[PDB]
């Protein structure tokens, strides 16, 4: 009974460890645009400026 | 004052008054002091180390030299 | 709605007597606490730290900044309870402590000020709410005119802040004399490769951060932090830090800064060691000021530091506000009080403090205990998990100088429970009032927090898991 | 009740649940008890052939004075640590 | 101008209890002594005779046990051993 | 069914308000005071307290009890240190001596017990 | 276990009225009502808090 | 539903002995009493046969933040006992009744205060051998701190400033140096665990490191010799049960923490690693028993002679070895017992008759006490070592275990039972003997809570030096659990 019980225990806190430590990724992964600036507008192209604007000027 | 470590002590105090230190057993007996116990009136000014001239102190015998015995002992 | 406040609060204020003054502050406390609940949904806005950027690439909010701008609302209702209740009911306490008739307007024109910098992804913006925070500083230094103290501090806080109001405007134009932004997109792993644009984000940080007390410019900060009346220090050693920190730490411009490391360093030794022969207490309590922002330059040189940030500010802006507002109490069981303005100044004058209550002692003590991180105080964790930081990437001299910072930063922290616990000879029998009853519950709940704190330690991971990532 | 559990080595038992790593601890536990009694067991007897003996017991039980002597040094606690931190034969 | 509120009504503490009779008849003599003693520290200089001290037993007396530590390291394995055995693992 | 006594508790406080403080009750070195004091000082060993009673009731009872039993055990105690006070026999046993020789020492025994046992 | 938790908040605030009895001087129970208040209003938290952690939970459900 | 009714009705019950009687004196020990029973039946029903914890509970979990929880995924803070774990609360519960009893004739003066912070410290030390992560046994490693700075400013007997500054400031020393090993191995594992670690290993260069980091928390905790300014100067100015639980408890409790963090995950640093243990072992076992013989004040020489006990425990730790782990042990319980039995011999008892622990003033004390000189010499002739009190028997054990380890170091570690003997004899003799001094008036002899007290510590000594084997059915696991010697 104390082994299943131990048993439960150590499988929890591997369970919390396993958590941690891919949360620890989660942290450092690299992040979309959508979720890192604004969700709409998802080109960061500036194409701003537009009065005196010249046919020519994207690439 | 005495010995090495006691003139190894004076400049450690500041206030203390720095008298010269006597072993209590040497002292005679027949003064009668407050404490018969220790050969000691009450208000003396005990000595810098003074559990080495205490009663409680070690012997001291006192017929030969220390530095001459150990050359007795030796050559027996 | 802090300028849908102000803009019926200031028409509020100039169609109001002067007898109002208290009236007022109560009501901007009731409205901030319902601007906070009843508004507090809106970390729902993201769920896996979703960020955005508001009025077209000059704001950004996001799952970070929103804690911060929570965290601002809840010491201003604090600090805004403070004035509009009374301490007692007597004479004292209404020649002491009376607020301007301008200063409620300013304090939430200077929140204005701090939350523009959190908020702020645009150096212009950046520029602008400092400016207006410096200004706010300046002003409320200075509105309680007629004191000699009060006018010379606002003057000496003044052209350090025009100093470093031109060098973060010079550092902002070195940026944009070497690149045409001003945003910190344009910094993305990749520019930092190929260009030597250290030493100019190094400037931009020294400027930043020299309105703290950074040591090298370490003691005009605290001449201000004594020469302050009592109640406006217990501000402004508040904002200015949490405002510009959060900032910094929320876009790490200076990642392994050969600079800042060796500021950091000097930060927490003259900070600790500034601590010591001293008897004034707003001097020590500056100094206390001063090393917990030393610990935060020590969390500006990681890289992805939103825990230990964010739980050491709200340990700091909930421990650090509280001795003060014990000491606020204490001044009423002391034997003398020179200076309308600065009632105490000398730590020996509250040397009974516990033949006077325990209890006040007690909530001193535990807060006393907080700075110093005692483990089953919520002051603790925060240390506990700066380290958890430091030693993630390897700041190991740092770590041990942290150390070194923490032993000789608590020798002068017991010095204030040396005093507080000692004899007095003449004790209090019955005291005919009590203190006004929710200003003292607010201080209750700021200390059950710092004790019972460790209880949500399990959940305030869980939600930084979830939200913040 | 003089229960018997089993024993379980620290060869393959994958090192991830509690269960069987602990049951391979108390097994190698309970087991080096039961070598410890072999020498126990053998003093027990050695003694009492120094009791019936008087002069010859040098020649009597000089084998199992010898023998007491060589279980000595691999009768006793060890660790069940030693062998999990460690693998032979790598 | 500034002085504290009238609604104090402060009085002065007691030790709270009992005037125990005093059994001791102190000596100045022995309390100026154990009082020179105690604080030894605070009058404590370097001398001679206090570099002789600090000489042997912080730096010689433990030079003197690692020399005798690590070298004597595990040497001896005094288990169960034979006339004629080696005593030493060296 | 402790219940102790209201109106007594009432009328104590009027005898205390009448008498002389500890430190002087016993600085005289007969019984124009001692014969009454040395009998108030039963009122301290009376043993009126009521075990479900305190549960009961109200403040204001609790600290007239309070200040009322302070004085008894002073008074009970102050001439015991000068000399009811002038007796001598061994027969009043302690206070702690309830929860200790009848709850600790027979809890380290059976302690000792289980440890010898368990073995 | 929702009510487990909201005993302890209101053990906090329960402590928070004992608390500023303490700095007022007054006696433990003085305004007594003023308990009732603090019961609620720091198990309110609890309330409010409990029902993020729920909300928490279920969105790493739904990201498996 | 019903155990939450429990403290809502203990609670109600408190308030009304606070409301009726003035202290509160009787109802702490009628708490702490009862702790016994408490923890004795769980005694009962402990299963000896498993290595395996046995009574575990979580605490501030996710999912139950005030109480007990049951998830598959937990963050709080473990707790459960085997053995190791459990002997010491049994030198706990039975010695912290005793210290609060310590104190019942002596306080007069903000009782209600004094008597809570002395339970409240033992009631933080109950659950430090609860904990089984590195957190959770540190969480309440330092929050005795509060309130024995508390206990130690207030309450302390003259210059107790620099008293209470020294219990903060090398325990806070020594605390941080501590959290740093935690830290970097709640970094490397991310298991704050004393259970999961047996499976885990560390590279040597990096198990040195957080080694260097613990054992020198270890050694200001337990005084070794670049510590051990604190101890003197701690105890003499300490009160009464705050010296007696320090030397009893917070001792012995790195004592546990050194066989518990250290040993079972330093296997591959401490073998390099005892000898650096054994020269500063040997050395604050012979420097601070010759520094006892020149002391003047009472206090002091029992609290050197608490260290001198600690340099052999430690060497038995770190021996590596059977006998020198179950020595450990007895040493710990053992002294835990006779030593705050010798703090009642000069603050318990003669401090209260005459404020002054000058040596100087006492001799003769036989001729109007002699059932106090009675428990006078046979205390401390259980302080020496003498057999029949556990002393020996712990000496003997542990001694040994460090002759395994090192045999040279062994054979000039025993020459402390002669200098344990030296300045014990040269107080006892001293305090017995000679005409009754001139300053000494008669006062009371010890009175009946005085020998009562003496009468429980010294047949805990007694039953442990007649009968060690009476603790073995718990250890006999733990004796095994921590030898790294293939």
């Amino acid at each position: 009974d104390i082994l299943n019980e131990e048993a439960k225990i150590v499988q929890a806190l591997n369970n919390q460890r396993e958590l941690t430590i891919k949360m620890h990724e989660l942290k450092r992964e690299e992040k979309d645009y959508a979720h890192s600036y604004s969700p709409l507008f998802s080109d960061p192209v500036p194409q701003g400026g537009s009065i005196g604007k010249a046919p020519g000027s994207s690439r | 004052i005495r010995a090495s470590f006691d003139k190894a002590e004076e400049p450690m105090l500041g206030d203390y008054p720095d008298i010269d230190p006597f072993p209590a057993q040497l002292k005679n007996p027949y003064k009668k002091y407050d404490d018969q116990q220790d050969r000691r009136n009450l208000e003396e000014p005990l000595s810098v180390n003074d559990d080495l001239y205490d009663m409680w102190s070690p012997d001291r015998f006192t017929h030969f030299k220390n530095q001459d015995a150990l050359k007795y002992f030796i050559g027996f | 709605m802090l300028i849908l406040a102000i803009i019926s609060l200031i028409t509020f204020v100039s169609m109001s007597k002067l007898s109002d003054n208290r009236a007022i502050i109560r009501l901007i406390n009731i409205y901030l606490i319902l601007v906070l609940v009843l508004d507090s949904f809106l970390y729902l806005l993201f769920l896996n730290n979703q960020t955005y950027t508001v009025m077209g690439e000059l704001l950004i909010f996001n799952s970070f900044t929103f804690y911060i701008d929570m965290l601002i609302y809840f010491i201003m209702i604090v600090i805004s309870s403070l004035y509009g209740y009374n301490l007692y009911n007597n004479n004292l306490y209404k020649t002491l402590f009376e607020p301007k008739k301008e200063l409620i307007i300013l304090f939430l024109i200077n929140i204005l000020g701090a939350l523009l910098i959190v908020h702020s992804n645009d150096f212009i913006t950046l520029f602008v709410a400092i400016e207006l925070q410096s200004y706010s500083i300046y002003l409320i230094t200075a509105i309680y005119n007629s004191s000699y103290k009060a006018s010379k501090a606002s003057m000496l806080y003044f052209f350090m802040g025009g100093i470093l109001s031109i060098l973060i405007a010079y550092s902002i134009n070195t940026y944009y004399s070497v690149l045409n932004s001003y945003t910190l997109h344009s910094l993305d792993s990749l520019i930092i490769n190929t260009l030597d644009l250290n030493l100019i984000l190094i400037a931009l940080s020294l400027g930043l951060l020299f309105k703290i007390g950074i040591a090298p410019l370490h003691k005009w900060l605290i001449s201000i932090y004594e020469n302050t009346p009592i109640l406006i220090t217990i501000y402004i050693s508040l904002i200015p830090k949490i405002s510009i920190l959060s900032y910094l730490v929320l876009s790490n411009i200076s990642i392994n800064s050969l600079v800042i490391s060796i500021l950091a360093i000097l930060t927490l030794l003259v900070g600790s060691v500034g601590g010591l022969l001293q008897i004034k207490i707003k001097r020590l309590l500056a100094f206390s000021g001063l090393t917990n922002a030393g610990y935060m330059m020590l969390l500006l040189l990681l890289n992805n530091n939103e825990f230990s940030y964010l739980y050491y500010i709200t340990q700091y802006s909930i421990s650090h506000l509280a001795i003060f507002m014990i000491i606020i109490f204490s001044i009423y069981y002391i034997n003398y009080i020179n200076n309308q303005y600065n009632p105490i100044i000398y730590v020996n004058q509250l040397k009974g403090l516990i033949h006077d209550n325990a209890y006040l002692v007690l909530s001193m003590a535990i807060v006393v205990f907080s700075f110093i991180g005692i483990p089953p105080l919520l002051g603790f964790f925060g240390k506990l998990n700066i380290l958890m930081s430091i030693l993630n990437n390897g700041y190991y001299f740092i770590s041990i100088v942290l150390i070194v910072a923490s032993l000789i930063s608590a020798l002068y922290y017991l010095y204030l429970l040396n005093v507080s616990i000692q004899d007095k000879n003449n004790i209090l029998i019955n005291s005919n009032e009590t203190v006004s009853s929710v200003l003292s519950y607010i201080l209750s709940s700021l200390i059950i927090l710092i004790t019972f704190g460790f209880i949500y330690n399990s959940l305030i991971i869980d939600i930084f898991n979830v939200y913040f990532n | 009740e003089h229960q018997r559990p089993e024993l379980v080595s620290f060869d393959d038992i994958n090192y991830n649940d509690h269960k069987k790593v602990r049951e391979a601890q108390e097994s190698y536990t309970r087991e080096q008890f039961i070598r410890l009694e072999a020498l126990k067991t053998v003093r027990k007897a050695l003694e009492k052939c120094y009791e019936e003996s008087g002069p010859n017991h040098f020649e009597d039980c000089k084998n199992l004075a010898e023998q007491y002597l060589d279980m000595l040094p691999t009768h006793r606690l060890q660790g069940y640590l030693g062998y999990q931190r460690n693998d032979p034969s790598k | 101008e500034l002085k504290p509120s009238s609604a104090i009504q402060r009085g002065p503490l007691n030790k709270g209890g009992w005037d125990a009779p005093h059994a001791l008849h102190n000596d100045g003599a022995i309390d100026r002594y154990a009082h020179w003693r105690t604080f030894y520290q605070e009058r404590f200089k370097y001398t001679r005779a206090t570099g002789k001290s600090t000489l042997i037993f912080l730096v010689a007396f433990p030079a003197l046990i690692g020399y005798v530590a690590y070298q004597s390291e595990g040497l001896f394995e005094f288990a169960g051993k034979r006339r004629g055995e080696s005593v030493t693992t060296r | 069914l402790r219940a102790y006594n209201e109106e007594k508790e009432l009328a104590l406080k009027q005898r205390l308000s009448q008498l002389p403080p500890p430190g002087k009750a016993f600085v005289t070195a007969k019984e124009a005071e001692l014969a009454e004091l040395a009998e108030i000082a039963a009122l301290y060993k009376t043993d009126r307290v009521g075990i479900l009673d305190i549960l009961l009731l109200g403040n204001k009872h609790a600290r007239l009890y309070r200040d009322n039993t302070a004085l008894l055990k002073d008074y009970y105690y102050n001439g015991r240190r000068i000399l009811w006070e002038i007796k001598r026999e061994g027969a009043e046993k302690e206070d702690w001596v309830n929860q200790m020789y009848f709850l600790y020492a027979p809890s380290l025994i059976l302690l000792l017990i289980v440890m010898v046992y368990k073995s | 276990a929702l009510f487990t938790s909201l005993v302890g908040a209101s053990g906090l605030g329960f402590a928070t009225k004992f608390l500023s009895n303490k700095i007022r001087l007054k006696p433990a129970g003085y305004y007594p009502l003023g308990y009732v208040f603090s019961g609620v209003a720091w198990a309110g938290l609890g309330l409010v808090l409990h029902n993020v952690h729920q909300h928490s939970l279920e969105v790493l459900e739904k990201k498996k | 539903m019903f155990l939450t009714s429990i403290l809502l009705s203990s609670l109600y019950l408190f308030n009304r002995i606070l409301a009726w009687q003035g202290n509160v004196k009787h109802f702490y020990l009628f708490a702490s009493n009862l702790l016994l029973l408490f923890i004795v039946v769980l005694y009962i029903n402990f299963n000896t046969f498993s290595n395996s914890f046995q009574f575990n509970f979580e605490l501030f979990n996710s999912l139950n933040p005030f109480g007990l929880s049951n998830s598959d995924i937990s963050n709080g803070l473990l707790f459960g006992i085997d053995g190791l774990s459990l002997t010491f609360i049994l030198l706990t519960v039975l010695l912290i009744p005793l210290t609060l009893l310590g104190n019942w004739y002596n306080i007069n003066f903000n009782s209600n205060l004094y008597y809570t912070l002395v339970l409240a410290i033992g009631l933080v030390i109950l659950l430090n051998f609860w904990a089984l992560d590195y957190i959770s046994f540190y969480i309440l490693f330092e929050a005795t701190l509060p309130l024995l700075f508390i206990l130690i400013h207030i309450y302390g007997s003259s210059d107790s400033e620099r008293a209470s500054f020294y219990v903060l400031m090398f325990t806070l020393s020594g605390s941080l140096f501590m959290l740093l090993s935690i830290v970097v191995i709640s970094i490397v594992l991310n298991t704050t665990n004393f259970i999961n670690h047996n499976l885990f290993v560390l590279s040597l260069d990096l198990q040195t490191i957080i080694w260097l980091g613990l054992f020198i928390a270890i050694m200001v905790k337990t005084p070794l010799f670049p510590i051990h300014v604190w101890l003197p100067v701690v105890h003499s100015e300490s009160p009464l049960a705050g010296s007696m639980i320090l030397a009893g408890l917070i001792l012995k409790l790195a004592l546990y923490a050194i066989l518990r963090l250290l040993l079972p995950l330093l296997c591959e640093a401490q073998i390099l690693y005892t000898p650096m243990i054994y020269i500063i072992s040997l050395l604050t076992i012979i420097l601070t028993s010759l520094a006892t013989l020149r002391q003047i004040d009472l206090k002091v020489i029992i609290a050197y002679s608490s260290i001198s006990h600690m340099g052999i425990a430690i060497l038995g730790v770190c021996s590596n070895t059977s006998l020198g782990i179950y020595g450990s042990i007895v040493l710990g319980v053992a002294h835990g017992f006779v030593s705050p039995a010798l703090f009642l011999i000069v603050g318990g008892i003669l401090y209260d008759r005459y404020h002054i622990r000058i040596v100087n003033y006492y001799k003769g004390l036989t001729t109007y006490m002699p059932q106090l000189a009675t428990y006078i010499i046979i205390l401390s002739f259980a302080n020496i070592g003498t057999p029949l009190t556990g002393n020996f028997t712990g000496e003997f054990l542990s001694l040994q275990g460090g002759f395994i380890r090192n045999p040279i170091i062994g054979g000039i570690s025993c020459i402390s039972v002669l200098l344990a003997a030296i300045y014990q004899l040269k107080l006892t003799n001293k305090l017995t003997g000679g005409i009754s001094s001139i300053y000494m008036h008669r006062t009371n002899d010890v009175t009946i809570r005085e020998k009562f007290i003496m009468n429980i510590l010294i047949i805990s000594t007694l039953i442990i030096g007649i009968c060690p084997q009476i603790m073995y059915n718990l250890l006999y696991w733990t004796v095994n659990n921590y030898i790294y010697i293939i």
